[PDB]
DNA sequence: AGATTTTATGTTTAGATCTTTTATGCTTGCTTTT
DNA sequence: AAAAGCAAGCATAAAAGATCTAAACATAAAATCT
């Protein structure tokens, strides 16, 4: 969403931008692609993801957040693994 | 015009006495509808058994899983990866529900996609088809059958006694998928109060389960995975212990033999349409006439003989193989052409020589298929059903593929070479005690076949007490086995024809639906049905000017491209030939209701092509 | 027929023929009673109209047992009318249910306590105006899979079986038969599924003041070669042809019902006036109006 | 060849014979 | 897994290369973002482009063609209701290596036509 | 003098209709690579 | 120079959105049977 200036995305946009961070993640390699997509679903069902009103791994998609919540779920996340909370700075 | 033709009314009923077996007296008493009746009884009711038997073990696992679910939220739930072959799996379920009704163990509804278009209608169809089916093992509307009321039912009933509520789902791909997430996040809000059992009618695979079902949805599945068997298992299961038994007076021809397994292996792979094309088979060969209606076990073809009239004589006199037959032999020509009574008396020595013949090609069959389908490679394919195909559609020996069984058998070394032959002896021997012995011209053809097989066992002890033998041995399965008794059915015993079924060009008609075919040959030479003295083609791109007027404007629609302006293509035809005007209209009308082209939309007056 | 791909990427004694090719379909019959008697249903897919042949099989063969004949060449039957036709006057039982899979399973339950009561269903044009859909050919689908009821059919478009799969194909067991009359589809393109001369005959029935505006809105495209709203507005208010605007409007409704104008409205909301015939009938029209 | 001349010529070489 | 007829499997990789190769490269690769849409037409003159065989139009390959919609293996994009009409659009739903195990077991080596 | 279909009536929900508005698609008119 | 490729333009049509209506469903008045 930062980069495409909140531009619709999709399942497999989504993925290929995960896994590019999975291959040297050192901690993220073990996903199945389908992990990744009932993780999708997880956040659709939340509706932190709302559709645009086709199948459902190409589905469009919203971002149904503000870029300072998900940047204060960055500081008060428990655990959080020091690999992703440097993806998140970049 | 006519009265059935109105402008208001589209359906006509012409009631005769209709409150709230087609053919006369005169078929049914004909002696081939009985024993075309016979014949495809005891076909179909051993197709029926092979099923029954072969669907019986995941049967068991499934009324297991449901008593050990009443033995005992999430609903448990049971996929069942049946195959692509849809309709033929409702037998299955049925036997389901037949079973857990003679148990006492559930009570079931079956949830067709066709009754499920809306959460609504899900619901209703569940708890009418839960609560009509308790009536129906010992009416309310369908406006007020509530979840409600099916658990104030459930209460009144079984509450004192626990059934099982298992709600069949055959067709999971048909599907809506948020009225099948819904439905199951209903069940699942029951459970405790109510107890479900979800078996599913997978078609496709478990991926298939996984996608449609969501985190939410999966999280209340405690689904398990049972497999009914492929479909060309149970082809070959049928072909090898039906199509291919001796008990059966009737068999295909190669080619018929073929062409019903080339529909069944790339087209569909449903078995009740392989069967409704046998039993098609079937038809068309026993309505030929009571000459075919000796086609039977051998006493009631001897009281067919004595039975017979003259145009059955006539009808086994007038079929292929008797000229050969009849060349082959003065006076006792004489006798067999013109006599009648001769030939009465004369067919029981060629029926019974016919149904010998075909016994002795089953059993040298059932020795040939395991020695030559255990090399590798396979010249002549594995299974009998091969084998079969190919000793009747041409002479085996002069073939390549026998050629290259001897000479891979040939190379072999002395002990696998014994093994594999004493092998075929032990599985032949086998079936002539298991299959031939209680059949009925069995004890004949058991004599005919035992010493050939002692002479090759004596060979295989010469091969064995003592490098230049296994050729022996080779000559002595050859010239005992394939030759005397695998001949091509061009060199069949004489009548034959009464037994096989080798009419494939028609039955393929009307099996085979080709429309297009009949209307591509129809629209470009009409002389091929019409048959007229002035309208044939030299070629079919000729366009003469005494054709029938659709086939003119077909032909100038043929020549060009998509986009077909009306006008030119008016001036082209008036050139080949007021009324013409007309004539034209209804040509092009005739052709648009063919879907051969359309009217534009956004351009007036002209036509798009919609064939390619 | 195999066609190539390449033409899509690159993209009298007429009469005693056709007496005798009706003899030998008609000498077809007794072998179609006893595929039907087997379970087999009939389907027909020749080149010409079969309709004569399908009467002549309920004529002469079918001329005691009960026929549902079915047109459905027709443009304006439903699956609901041939359900509500079984279900009433085949068994008395009244409306069928809205639903037409429930229909389907009350005239299953109704013809499975009738035994020896067949129902003969002929149906004209199986890929009929209105039975192209998906669910109507399930209906007859299910309703061919009964035991009771035997069906016969003829076939006509090229792209019919597309919307057969293999599950309605073997509810569907078609014995498929190549009916090939060459006769010409009259009835079944007679329906309603398949002008300068009409401008003067409307334009003759219209008042004195009608004839105005039309001759102005004539005068106008022809001076052009549609109109504005507002200047037709002001022309007539100057020829005294209309007292206000809405009279105006209602004639120019009126012209719409008649087809004489189109109105294609602007995007800045003014209502143009164009007339939908090309300007040489136009002028010959203006010098006929003189 | 048809069946009613082939009987036909047979019989005739039958009778010939 | 999922067992099929052998002109089935022909049917649903055409299907496959009609979603996936694009409208305009048909006429370089035969004459000898998602899923693409096509029209049935399409699909009938890729397979019949890469059968080498040329089976007859029958009813029962059309017939295949509405089961393997039914089956959820293809899918209407839009059509729906004139699919006799040929302003229908179906969509190929099926995933790469799916189609590679069909033309292992084919023998047809989709991965020239990509 | 009381129970039973029978019928006439009112309600409700699914479908036809009017209207706006929005869109892919059918065709056009250039446009441009091989 | 030949045929594939990008803006333009009206058009069937598709959503939709209110809106009106026809038939299915629930229900009451009533002849009918006891």
């Amino acid at each position: 969403s930062q980069i495409y200036d909140r531009d619709s995305f999709n399942f497999e946009i989504i993925y290929a931008r995960f896994s590019k961070f999975a291959k040297v993640s050192t901690t993220m390699q073990a996903v199945e692609r389908s992990i990744v997509l009932k993780a999708f679903e997880h956040l659709r069902i939340a509706e932190l993801i709302m559709p645009l009103t086709v199948q459902k791994e190409f589905e469009m998609h919203k971002l149904a957040l503000t870029y300072s919540q998900i940047h204060h779920c960055m500081q008060r996340y428990q655990a959080l693994p020091t690999e992703v909370a440097q993806w998140a700075q970049s | 015009m006519d009265p059935t033709i109105s402008v208001s009314k589209g359906c006509f009923v012409y009631k005769n006495g209709a409150t709230r077996s087609l053919l006369g007296k005169e078929v049914v008493q004909q002696p081939f509808y009985e024993e075309y009746r016979k014949a495809w009884n005891q076909i179909n009711d051993h197709i029926a058994d092979l099923q029954h038997r072969s669907y019986a073990r995941t049967l068991e696992q499934l009324v297991d899983f449901v008593v050990g679910q009443a033995e005992r939220e999430v609903l448990p739930t049971a996929a069942l990866l049946t195959g692509i072959n849809q309709p033929d799996h409702l037998s299955q379920f049925t036997a389901l529900t037949q079973r857990l009704h003679a148990q006492r163990a559930a009570m079931v509804c079956v949830l067709q996609s066709r009754d499920c278009a809306t959460l609504k209608a899900a619901v209703e169809t569940l708890v009418f088809g839960l609560v009509e089916d308790n009536a129906e093992v010992e009416r309310l509307r369908r406006s007020q059958c509530t979840m409600k009321q099916l658990k104030s039912w459930y209460t009144n009933n079984f509450d004192s006694e626990r059934r099982q509520l298992v709600v069949i789902l055959p067709d999971f791909e048909c599907f809506n998928a948020s009225v099948l997430q819904d439905l199951i996040l209903i069940l699942s809000a029951h459970c405790g109060s109510l107890p479900f059992v979800l078996v599913l009618g997978v078609a496709t695979a478990m991926t298939a389960v996984h996608g449609t079902l969501p985190y939410h949805v999966s999280s209340k599945i405690r689904l398990r995975v049972f497999q009914t068997q492929a479909a060309p298992t149970g082809l070959n299961e049928v072909l090898d212990k039906v199509l291919l038994s001796p008990k059966y007076a009737f068999h295909l021809s190669g080619k018929t033999f073929k062409f019903l397994t080339h529909i069944f292996l790339y087209y569909d792979f449903s078995i009740h349409g392989f069967i409704q094309g046998f039993k098609y088979c079937l038809m068309e060969h026993f309505f030929g006439g009571n000459a075919f209606a000796l086609c039977t076990d051998y006493s009631k073809a001897l009281g067919r003989i004595k039975q017979l009239t003259h145009e059955d004589m006539e009808t086994i006199r007038r079929l292929p193989s008797f000229r050969p037959y009849v060349e082959q032999i003065c006076k006792r020509i004489i006798a067999v052409l013109t006599d009648d009574d001769y030939l009465k008396k004369k067919l029981p020595q060629l029926l019974r020589d016919c149904l010998l013949h075909f016994l002795l090609f089953r059993c040298s069959l059932e020795f040939l298929t395991e020695l030559v389908g255990d090399l590798p490679r396979c010249p002549l394919g594995k299974l009998r059903r091969e084998l079969y195909v190919n000793c009747l559609n041409r002479a085996i020996i002069s073939t390549p593929e026998y050629k290259e069984c001897l000479q891979m058998l040939s190379f072999l070394s002395k002990d696998e070479f014994v093994a594999k032959v004493n092998r075929a002896l032990e599985r032949t021997e086998q079936f002539l005690v298991e299959e031939i012995a209680p059949l009925e011209l069995g004890e004949a053809c058991t004599a005919v076949l035992r010493p050939k097989l002692e002479a090759i066992r004596l060979a295989v002890d010469e091969v064995v007490k003592a490098g230049r033998a296994l050729q022996k041995t080779l000559q002595l399965i050859e010239t005992q086995i394939v030759q005397d008794h695998l001949r091509a059915l061009q060199d069949a015993p004489p009548i034959h024809e009464l037994f096989v079924f080798s009419d494939i060009a028609t039955v393929r008609r009307n099996i085979i639906g080709a429309p297009r075919a009949a209307l591509h040959t129809a629209l470009n030479n009409p002389h091929f049905y019409m048959q007229c003295k002035c309208c044939e083609l030299q070629d079919q791109s000729l366009l003469v000017g005494t054709l029938p007027d659709l086939s003119v404007v077909y032909k100038l629609h043929l020549e060009c491209g998509r986009m077909i302006n009306l006008f030119d293509w008016l001036q082209a035809f008036r050139s080949v030939v007021p009324q013409i005007q007309a004539r034209f209209t209804r040509a092009v009308a005739e052709l648009q209701f063919l879907g051969y082209i359309k009217m534009s939309k956004r351009k007036t007056d002209h036509a798009t092509r919609l064939t390619w | 027929f195999v066609p190539e791909s390449d033409g899509y990427f690159h993209s009298a004694e007429h009469e005693g023929s056709i007496n005798a090719i009706m003899e030998e379909y008609r000498s077809y019959f007794p072998k179609w009673m006893c595929i039907l008697n087997e379970g087999f249903n009939i389907l027909l897919y020749g080149l010409g109209s079969k309709h004569q042949l399908l009467q002549s099989f309920h004529r002469e063969v079918l001329h005691k047992q009960t026929v549902l004949v079915v047109n459905g060449f027709f443009p304006s039957l439903t699956i609901k009318d041939m359900l509500d036709s079984i279900t009433s006057d085949i068994l008395d039982a009244g409306i069928s249910p809205a639903n037409p899979h429930e229909a389907v399973d009350m005239i299953e339950e109704e013809f499975a306590l009738i035994p020896e009561t067949h129902l003969f269903l002929i149906v004209h044009n199986l890929d009929g105006a209105m039975l192209r859909n998906v669910k109507a050919q399930a209906i007859l689908s299910r309703l061919a899979r009964i035991p009771n009821i035997h069906l016969l059919a003829s076939i006509d478009h090229i792209n019919t079986p597309l919307l057969w799969d293999q599950g309605k194909l073997c509810s569907f067991n078609f014995s498929w038969w190549d009916c090939t009359t060459m006769l010409p589809y009259t009835n079944e393109t007679a329906f309603e599924n398949s002008a300068l001369s009409s401008m003067r005959s409307v334009f003759s029935s219209l008042t004195t003041n009608s004839r105005g505006i039309y001759m102005l809105i004539v005068k106008y495209q022809l001076k052009n070669k549609g109109m504005p709203f507002r200047d037709l507005y002001s022309s007539c208010r100057e020829a005294f042809l209309v007292s206000s605007d809405l009279a105006l409007r209602a004639q120019l409704t009126e012209f719409l019902d008649h087809k004489l104008v189109k109105s294609k409205r602007s995007v800045d909301g003014s209502e143009q006036l164009t007339i939908p015939i090309d300007g040489a009938l136009l002028q010959q029209f203006l010098e006929e109006q003189e | 060849e048809d069946y009613e001349i082939w009987k036909a010529r047979m019989l005739a070489k039958a009778q010939a014979k | 897994s999922l067992e099929l007829p052998y002109y089935a499997k022909f049917l649903l990789i055409a299907a496959f290369l009609a979603s996936h190769n694009a409208a305009k490269q048909d006429k370089r690769l035969f004459v000898k973002l998602g899923p693409k849409s096509f029209s049935i037409d399409r699909l009938l003159a890729i397979f019949y482009a890469i059968l080498e065989e040329k089976v007859g139009l029958t009813c029962n390959l059309l017939s295949q063609i509405s089961t393997l919609v039914h089956l959820n293996l293809l899918s209407f994009v839009s059509g729906e209701q004139n699919i006799m009409e040929g302003s229908a659009r179906l969509q190929c739903t099926i995933g790469l290596e799916f189609v590679l195990q069909i033309g292992k077991v084919v023998g047809f080596n989709v991965r020239q036509y990509l």
